[PDB]
RNA sequence: AGCCAGGAUGUUGGCUUAGAAGCAGCCAUCAUUUAAAGAAAGCGUAAUAGCUCACUGGUCGAGUCGGCCUGCGCGGAAGA
């Protein structure tokens, strides 16, 4: 599970999750796993999709985990009131807009990557589509 | 080897570009050299089969408008985030 | 057989038959092949 | 031969007569004799040398049990009679475990002509450097 | 798409081969007469074997195959 070394502040907001996404082309790799939902990505939900491509198109290729999560979220216990403070924090996710390449491979023959996309984007709460590197 | 028609853009902003493009087409521009740019608009198909190629974005294009022929290359294209289409392109004169 | 909320060809000689608006997986091979429901 | 009537191929190492550890009743399931793996096959055996298997068609007919010819000397232990150890192959060909000499392959491909495919001497030729490939026999070139 | 034909040899390739002789095993994964063929894609064995196919020929006489972008719908869908 990812997650920040070392923070400046504990909590967070909960803020908003508006408008288009910025990394958009498939940069690093050559095939690319891209949202297209809305939605958060907990650290959680990145490792299994990671486990699903790392077993998928075995020990070959390469895969860049694109997101990272980096902001905390906070629960209250079960049977506590309202107030008396702000929660605990008790995983972190990564805000996904559309347009997120959320992972990159390369090293493999599409139909590989089709592949594993494919097994880890059924690990993810997003709608999600496959892209390739455009060039320009 | 690009023969890509096109016509001008007599209305342009956020407005008449989202008109453009729900009637499946896309605005342009030809800048570069020392005239003046040229707002253009596109028809989207064609334009996005043709880019399918990897000449498109390498060879000397050539545009139709108003009857003309300009020379252009494409420089820079905006494409939709989460959808396999176009928002816009930088054709530089050549 | 097996109802499933997503039925698909196991088999290469599984088939998809839609029978009274339901969506079958119709199998010759395997009888474990054979679903109902997707 | 004719079409598939109670002929199958099976023994090990026939330096010694009627193995009844490894096979058995797998010559006996079918029409084939028990008794003809231990005197008349060692009596054609003999014409030639010992010491290896032979996959063979033993046609069962209305015969007393039937009649046998032995044919073909087979390539596995033909390839193992002079290849390095004596315990196998493995994993052969990530590694170089084996080598053989190409001329006595050229010599004994030269000789069997019956149970192949190919009419040159060069289109059979890589065919048992194929059978090196399959046990990862380096051949000297 | 149907229908009529062919689809092998070293190849028991050695296996920890107790039986795997393509079939509870791993490495290999070659080369040829051939239009064409995998040391076997599916089943299957006490065990070879048994079939079908992957590919090619004939019959057939006009479309067919699979993706993409979409509108509307189907299933997923159980409460007093």
């Amino acid at each position: 599970m990812l997650q920040p070394k070392r923070t400046k502040f504990r909590k967070m907001h909960k803020g908003r999750n508006r408008g288009l996404a910025q990394g958009t082309d498939v940069s690093f790799g050559s095939f690319g796993l891209k949202a297209v939902g809305r939605g958060r990505l907990t650290a959680r939900q990145i490792e299994a999709a990671r486990r699903a491509m790392t077993r998928a198109v075995k020990r070959q290729g390469k895969i860049w985990i694109r997101v990272f999560p980096d902001k905390p979220i906070t629960e209250k216990p079960l049977a506590v009131r309202m107030g008396k403070g702000k929660g605990n924090v008790e995983y972190w996710v990564a805000l996904i807009q559309p347009g997120k390449v959320l992972y990159e491979m390369d090293g493999v023959p599409e139909e590989l990557a089709r592949e594993a996309f494919k097994l880890a984007a059924a690990k993810l709460p997003i709608k999600t589509t496959f892209v390739t590197k455009t060039v320009m | 080897m690009f023969t890509i028609n096109a016509e001008v853009r007599k209305e342009q902003g956020k407005g008449a570009s989202r008109r453009l493009r729900a009637a499946n087409k896309f605005p342009a521009i030809i800048y570069g050299g020392k005239e003046a740019p040229l707002a253009i608009e596109l028809d989207h198909d064609k334009v996005m089969n043709m880019q399918a190629k990897a000449e498109f974005y390498s060879e000397v294009l050539t545009i139709v408008v108003d009857g003309k022929e300009i020379k252009v290359k494409a420089q820079d294209v905006q494409r939709h985030p989460y959808k396999p289409k176009l928002q816009h392109i930088d054709f530089v004169r050549a | 057989m097996k109802v499933r909320a997503s039925v698909k060809k196991l088999c290469r000689n599984c088939k998809i038959v839609k029978r009274d608006g339901v969506i079958r997986v119709i199998c010759s091979a395997e009888p474990k092949h054979k679903q109902r429901q997707g | 031969a004719k079409k598939v009537q109670a002929y199958v191929k099976l023994q090990v190492a026939a330096g010694m007569a009627n193995p009844s550890p490894p096979v058995g009743p797998a010559l006996g399931q079918q029409g084939v004799n028990i008794m003809e793996f231990c005197k008349a096959f060692n009596a054609k055996t003999d014409s030639i040398e010992k010491g290896l298997p032979i996959p063979v068609v033993i046609t069962v007919y209305a015969d007393r049990s039937f009649t046998f010819v032995t044919k073909t000397p087979p390539a596995a232990v033909l390839l193992k009679k002079a290849a390095g150890i004596k315990s196998g192959s493995g994993k052969p060909n990530k590694d170089k475990v084996g080598k053989i000499s190409r001329a006595q392959l050229q010599e004994i491909a030269q000789t069997k002509a019956a149970d192949m495919t190919g009419a040159d001497i060069e289109a059979m030729t890589r065919s048992i450097e194929g059978t090196a490939r399959s046990m990862g026999l380096v051949v000297e070139d």
